[PDB]
RNA sequence: GACAGGUAAGUAUAGGGAACCCACU
């Protein structure tokens, strides 16, 4: 059956399935489909057609079946991949020290479809035998395949500095004839991009084996995530009151540099740079300031994170989320803009009636000092719902621009 | 006399409180209907 | 609309508690301390017995659609 | 190579739940036998509902389903009682079926609770939970003056799998390793996590060291009845079910491998 | 037409509000002290937009209070409360101001779309279409402005125990697992009216239609399906099964199988349920006219949506029994379960303070207060509250698998959370054709599944398949699958 | 450039990670609406006449 | 046959003929209800 | 409309056989037992005990969909030994189990009843 | 004449459209 979903963006969004019926009343799709079809099941519907004759029905069987459609011809790179629960559990299930046990390997090289049968011999003998993630997800990876990335979190220097070949945060993925050497997976390595080991797997392997590939990461993977459980949480939003004094004191300063800004410029002190009115420099060093202040504390609260961080946990496998969002969340959300400027003055020199007329300051023109968890004054909750009306008319927009 | 913060939470809410009961929530829409029909109908009757 | 007869979590029978938890509010417990004598521990059931909202009485104001 | 030799001590017991601890057993087998309580003990429900008339507020589906819902005393005539699909008579018969019977009419300005005081059985040893000889009757809808409820209605055996409605448990807390000996678990700050009531800790203690050799043993439950069963009626009748099914099982392989 | 607002007065660097004023309005009932009262001695003023541009205001008394550098030291007007800026649908979010507003604009949809109780005398209405949830449930978390959107007597939702935890994979992408045992129960169980009308017409002597229960021998026009359900005047009685396509409103026309054409009213196809009652009067023109309200029980299952109050939505991708769902050292199983991957990107961080306070409020027996700015309440508050009650300060939990009974190695964040089920349901959008009716300009597939249309094969469908090169695909689409 | 076609459901979609990427899960219902036309030889002959 | 029908306001039953315009004969109001049917119902209290 | 019948999840449809065997070709002494309207409980209580017995070089259980009550248990016994005879052992042990434990929770019973 | 009971003879047990609005992905 081709299977659609409105709008019909590009070769991808139809594309052919093998019908299976179960009892209830929707469609089931795979995961990994779901990008492609930029579909998310917050109440989607999509289309099935059913070919009608024997030719139709090799037409769609040789061309449009999703294996083939596995790598798109216009980036020459994926469409699908390991996506949200199943990426930040390979994540977690390739971080070096994972180790299973007898019952749960057992479990998960059953799940394992494209098991040959053979349990590996385990990384450890004694004093008790204790299995990999690295192991079982090289017994998942088909082929002999190689592959070189990087996780995520990589630190640059490591490649120059010695330790080289031998990762301290594990952050280099290394597989070797069809075997996760070392590495800790991520998007980086399963995702849509280029050079990532699912892309390698198809240009490989046949559509069919990654196609294998494909289910047997979600099913194996989902299994463990079972016992390992993945949460999110306000613990998880939390964080220590040194950071919080940190980004205070820092917030603080900002807003103390703006005021001398303000104050040297009602002096007159200040001067235009070139190529910009006097205004518009005044602008430009404000912005600047507020964004410096803004990068220094997303800064100081990504540091503050744990290595048991959900918000940590999820960025990293890069399943969702940004460090931006952490940012926001943790420390202040930030400067709300409006066509790319401050809140405007839509009263007679002010943005709200409860500021004094001219008045220039963070507050005055929009920029939420409190983070999401700390919540939002009134003046800030309102200029946050502005910047946020600014992106739902864009997308209402765009869409019709596009479409057409 | 005046009204302590801890006080002024309740207070406020009472205010409210009171607001609300005295005027209900569509009470834009009967008040504008009620005027229309006692004055504008006869205005236009009027002008005519 | 009326009590729900069992907890939707847990199963524990809340259908028999509408009526002992309000007597217990008149009676000035506290919905804490009225929770607590009726036995409801989980919070689930705690839940339970506070959200509800017994429509029944708003709805019998109604005169049957038969004498 | 063989079995275990699991130990029991009831730590506390009385009409509404049972608290006890299984030793020397394989979570498995204690997850297992958790299972089979909350959903595959044998229990007496309404399951067959007809409303002759019915002028209240509510709805017939709403009735029947809060009918269904009431438990019922099971203590022993689920026993005997066959399952009606396994049972021969054409519609229903005391072997596979008690009947019920609620009839009431409003005739007064004041509200009329029928409750389960209501519900009329035909066999005494059955009838509803409440209903038993303090806790009052379980609610089932108000009328007004003016309105009536008749209905006849037949419950039957069946177990929480197939519906909530029969399943007997009301709450199954179930609990191994309270200090996280086998680290099962792991907490970021197992300072702030508060000792189980298990947990047999110094306070300054958060958790107990790591075993490398350890293996979950000494599992606690603490069943809560719904009153339809008798804790300890519901834990015998749960592993005898479960060794049922593993007998059935048994025989079905037999059969299989005999024909292969 | 010119907008307008109260704000309270402010003399020098004090209201005009005082205590006494607070007094007779809390007395308001017997002394019959009211706003009007208060709008009178001049307490409060009306301002519209124009007189703002001019008024200088105060959040609240605290601007008022003097400060080492007065920032405005001259206002003239105070803030009643600043939550009262939202509306009636975003009143009732909880925390609004912990969420990317986004969300907020969602939910203000997703809440008119909530089923509970719409109006008290629903069982008079009969209202075309009408979703009434079995157990509707005031939030444990509310917004003190709630109390005047009456959401306490008319609330759409059931608090629910909710972890928000990966599990089997079910949940990803915006889905959510269910508790099996749970609907079972009654969980978020609804009944769905729907009200069809008729009337007999005897506009010309020559033409006119009459209820009855028409034969075979006499009307012509009859489809296969059963009349026996109606009654000896052409309509069913309350109380009666009925299916789709099932007649409904024995009709007929005196034509100009014989001198009889069938007119009679079907239950719409795919449908079923039970007449809930029937009603006959006549129209404007003494013609008999039948309301015929039919309720059709809908238990929640795979696909209905369901939202929560901070712009969360999703379909219920499976349902799990009890003995399935993971459990607490307790007997407590999530009645819901989400995926975790929702909050990152969203934003919601309002929905898991509203958990915390949730799961607060109920071990506490009292009702958590999520007015937006509200400094009195904040997460640390809270969570010292939480963990007073022999919690976990943060919410989470030691969950344990329920197929193996083995401990989960994270603590899962779980607790009460005001869900709410949309009318959106699977059974009213599945569909699907086989060479049904077709229009009458053009032969091609009808449209909308009440008709058993055909869905549309759009342009982009055409150039998709053109891309694929799916050449004889595209022909059968285009021509011998929708008019040959 | 554009029609409606027979043979055509449309419904909601969940997720299914117990299902090949390239498999999709169908209710019985539509199933049973939809029919693929097949042509009898002997081969298959027997096992449509049981359909 | 007989056709009983409730009248809304007073609540009485009365009968009712095809062709009959309709209104109670007791009070003269335009609006009825059939009555409940005898067909025989049943709920599996799921 | 499309909600299976809740039965189905326990009652073996006409025809249907319980338990079926069949031999993983891809290695020795490596039996599938698909057991039809089954679930965790029995799976994870014969994996555990199979795990026990020390001539089991394989044993395990699967839910191939949980929305299906099929389970399927594969067990890998050494050459001088059978998956079936592991399979029925397992079964008997956990039926003695089972005895043990119902006759000692009776006596404890009892007991606590008594004082 | 009426009414209540019985016997005999005859009858009865093919599909809309447009417009608009709302809501949805
Ligand atoms: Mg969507
Ligand atoms: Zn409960
Ligand atoms: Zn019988
Ligand atoms: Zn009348």
């Amino acid at each position: 059956v081709i299977f659609n979903r409105q709008p019909t963006l590009h070769k991808m969004s139809m594309m052919g399935h093998r019908v299976r019926i179960l009892p209830w009343s929707t469609f089931r799709l795979n995961l990994s489909v779901t990008t492609p079809y930029n579909a998310d099941f917050d109440g989607d519907e999509m289309n099935l057609h059913l070919p009608q004759s024997l030719e139709t029905r090799a037409e769609i069987q040789e061309l449009a079946m999703v294996p083939r459609m596995i790598v798109t011809p216009q980036s020459n790179r994926p469409v699908m991949g390991i996506v949200q629960d199943t990426l930040t559990a390979v994540r977690k299930f390739t971080k070096r020290d994972v180790f299973l046990e007898r019952g749960e390997v057992m479990n998960l090289l059953m799940f394992l479809s494209t098991w040959d049968g053979k349990v590996p011999q385990p990384a450890i003998l004694k004093p008790r035998p204790l299995w990999t993630g690295k192991q079982i997800f090289s017994l998942i990876i088909p082929g002999h395949i190689n592959c070189i990335r990087t996780h995520s979190t990589h630190p640059d220097d490591e490649d120059s500095g010695p330790y080289k070949h031998i990762s301290p945060g594990d952050t280099k993925v290394v597989v070797e004839n069809g075997e996760l050497i070392m590495g800790i997976l991520c998007k980086k390595s399963l995702g849509t991009s280029a050079g990532s080991l699912v892309h390698i797997s198809y240009l490989e392997m046949g559509h069919d084996i990654t196609r294998l590939f494909y289910s047997n990461i979600q099913t194996v993977i989902n299994n463990w995530l079972l016992i390992e459980g993945h949460t999110i949480g306000i613990g998880d939003s939390i964080a220590d009151s040194k950071t919080y004094q940190d980004i205070q004191n820092t917030i603080k300063k900002a807003k103390q540099d703006v005021i001398e800004v303000i104050e040297k410029a009602h002096n007159n002190e200040l001067e235009p740079t070139p190529g910009n009115t006097l205004r518009q420099t005044f602008e430009n060093q404000v912005n600047r300031i507020l964004n410096d202040a803004r990068d220094k504390t997303g800064s100081s609260a990504q540091k503050s994170l744990s290595e048991y961080n959900n918000f940590k946990s999820m960025v990293v496998s890069g399943a969702k989320g940004s460090k931006i969002n952490i940012s926001q969340v943790i420390a202040v959300v930030g400067q709300q803009n409006v066509e790319g400027k401050r809140i405007p003055f839509g009263f007679k020199h002010r943005t709200l009636p409860h500021f004094i007329k001219d008045d220039y300051g963070p507050e005055s023109r929009g920029f939420v000092e409190n983070s999401y968890l700390a919540g939002l004054t009134p003046t800030e909750f309102f200029f946050h719902a502005m910047g946020g009306r600014e992106g739902l008319i864009d997308t209402a927009v765009k869409t019709a621009e596009t479409g057409y | 006399d005046e009204i302590t913060p801890d006080l002024w939470q309740e207070a406020c809410w009472i205010v409210i409180s009171s607001y609300f009961d005295e005027k209900g929530l569509v009470r834009q829409q009967l008040d504008s209907f009620d005027e229309f029909i006692q004055m504008s109908v006869q205005r236009i009757v009027e002008d005519a | 609309m009326i009590i729900p007869v069992r907890c939707f979590t847990c199963g524990k029978i809340v259908g028999n508690k509408w009526e002992a938890y309000l007597g217990l509010l008149q009676a000035e417990y506290t919905e804490g301390d009225a929770l607590d004598a009726l036995g409801l521990k989980r919070y689930c059931c705690r839940r339970m017995l506070l959200a509800h909202v017994d429509l029944i009485e708003k709805l019998l104001n109604y005169a049957p659609l038969e004498k | 190579p063989y079995a275990n030799q699991p130990t029991v001590r009831i730590t506390e017991l009385t009409d509404e739940n049972v608290k006890f601890i299984i030793e020397n057993t394989d979570l498995a087998v204690a997850n297992s036998i958790r299972r089979v309580f909350i959903a595959e003990v044998p229990i007496i429900a309404i399951d067959w509902v007809q409303i002759d008339a019915n002028s209240s507020v509510l709805h017939d589906e709403f009735i029947a389903h809060r009918l269904g819902l009431i438990p019922l005393t099971s203590d022993d005539i689920v026993d005997k009682l066959q399952y009606s699909r396994d049972c021969t008579c054409e519609e229903f018969c005391p072997e596979c079926s008690v009947e019920f019977t609620l009839d009431v009419r409003c005739n007064e300005d004041q509200t009329r609770h029928v409750t389960s005081r209501d519900l009329i059985s035909n066999s005494p040893r059955v009838i509803p939970v409440t209903s038993r000889n303090e806790q009052d009757d379980i609610l089932i809808v108000k009328l007004r003056k003016g309105q009536e409820l008749r209905l006849r209605a037949y419950a039957k055996k069946g177990f929480g799998k197939e519906h909530a409605k029969w399943n007997p448990t009301a709450g199954v807390a179930f609990e191994y390793d309270p200090d996280n000996a086998l680290r099962h678990t792991v907490y970021p700050k197992p300072e702030e996590w508060p000792k189980s009531e298990y947990s047999e800790l110094d306070e300054d203690e958060s958790q107990a060291p790591y075993d490398p050799n350890g293996k979950p043993e000494r599992f606690y439950y603490n069943v809560e009845s719904c009153g339809s069963l008798r804790p300890e009626t519901i834990v015998l009748s749960a592993l005898s079910g479960l060794k049922k099914k593993l007998s059935d099982l048994q025989t079905q392989l037999s059969h299989e491998i005999q024909s292969d | 037409g010119r907008i307008c607002r109260p704000l309270l007065i402010v003399e020098k660097q004090k209201l005009l509000l005082k205590k006494r004023h607070i007094d007779q309005l809390k007395e308001r009932e017997y002394n019959n002290y009211s706003w009007q009262d208060l709008v009178a001695s001049g307490v409060v003023e009306y301002i519209d937009t124009l007189e703002e541009e001019t008024v200088m205001l105060a959040m609240t008394p605290d601007d008022l209070q003097e400060k080492e550098v007065a920032y405005c030291s001259t206002y003239t007007h105070c803030e009643i409360h600043p939550s009262m800026i939202l509306g009636v649908c975003a009143s009732i979010i909880p925390f609004p101001d912990h969420n990317q507003s986004p969300r907020n604009t969602y939910q203000s949809a997703m809440g008119k779309q909530a089923m509970g109780v719409y109006i008290t005398n629903f069982h008079v209405r009969m209202d075309t279409l009408a979703h009434v949830l079995y157990y509707p449930q005031k939030p444990l978390v509310t917004t003190r402005s709630m109390e005047y959107l009456r959401f306490r007597e008319l609330p759409a939702g059931i608090n629910s125990i909710v972890a928000i935890a990966s599990y089997t994979g079910y949940n990803q992408e915006d889905s959510v697992i269910m508790n099996r045992s749970a609907v079972d129960r009654g969980f978020f169980r609804s009944v769905f009216y729907r009200s069809y009308k008729e009337q007999e017409s005897k506009k010309g002597f020559d033409q006119e239609e009459v209820f009855e229960k028409p034969t075979r021998e006499t009307c012509q026009g009859m489809r296969h399906a059963i009349y026996d359900k109606l009654d000896d005047d052409g309509l069913i009685a309350p109380g009666v099964r009925v299916s789709g396509d099932d007649v409904i409103i024995g009709k007929t026309v005196t034509l100009p199988r014989y001198t009889k054409r069938d007119c009679s009213t079907f239950l719409r196809t795919s449908e079923t349920g039970i007449v809930d009652q029937v009603m006959v009067t006549l129209n404007q023109e003494g013609y008999k006219f039948c309301k015929i309200r039919v309720r059709s029980v809908r238990i929640p299952q795979i696909g209905d949506k369901f939202a929560s109050r901070h712009g969360q939505k999703g379909t219920c991708g499976i349902q799990y029994r009890q003995e399935d769902m993971p459990f607490t050292c307790e007997g407590i199983t999530p009645d819901i379960i989400i995926n975790p991957h929702a909050i990152p990107s969203r934003m919601t961080i309002g929905h898991l303070i509203e958990c915390l306070q949730g799961k607060v409020s109920a071990n506490k027996g009292e009702i958590g207060d999520a007015t937006p700015f509200n400094d009195a309440v904040n997460v640390q508050k809270i969570s010292n509250l939480l963990s007073d009650y022999g919690y976990h300060l943060r919410g989470n939990e030691v969950l344990y698998n329920g197929f193996t009974g083995r401990k989960i190695t994270s603590q899962i964040f779980i607790g009460p959370t005001y869900y709410q089920r949309l009318k959106h349901m699977v059974d009213d959008k599945i569909h699907s054709r086989a060479r049904g009716p077709i229009q009458i300009l053009n032969r091609q597939p009808m449209e909308g599944r009440s008709r058993d249309g055909g869905l549309r094969f759009g342009e982009m469908e055409r150039d998709c398949q053109i891309a694929h090169g799916a050449a004889q695909f595209l022909r059968e689409r285009l021509f011998e699958a929708s008019d040959p | 450039m554009g029609k409606r076609v027979d043979f055509s459901a449309r419904t909601v979609i969940t997720p299914d990670p117990n299902l090949s990427i390239d498999q999709v899960g169908v209710p019985r219902s539509i199933a049973a609406n939809m029919t693929f036309a097949e042509i009898v030889t002997p081969f298959n002959i027997d096992r449509l006449q049981e359909l | 046959q007989p056709m009983i029908y409730i009248c809304g306001e007073c609540h009485t039953e009365n009968e009712i003929k095809s062709r009959d315009p309709i209104r109670c004969r007791e009070c003269g109001y335009r609006i009825m209800y059939k009555k409940r049917t005898k067909r025989l119902v049943v709920f599996d209290a799921r | 409309m499309n909600a299976p019948p809740a039965f189905e999840s326990f009652l073996l449809f006409e025809g249907e056989k319980k338990i079926t065997i069949n031999k993983d070709t891809k290695v020795p002494n490596a039996c599938l037992f698909t057991i039809n309207k089954e679930d965790h409980t029995l799976g994870n209580i014969i994996k555990s005990q199979l795990l026990k017995d020390p001539q089991v070089l394989f044993a395990g259980y699967k839910v191939p969909h949980p929305l299906e009550h099929k389970i399927i248990i594969r067990v890998q016994t050494t050459p001088d030994y059978s998956p079936q005879e592991a399979f029925t052992n397992a079964i008997t042990d956990l039926i003695s189990e089972l005895s043990l434990l119902e006759e000692r929770f009776r006596v404890a019973i009892k007991d606590k009843q008594e004082g």
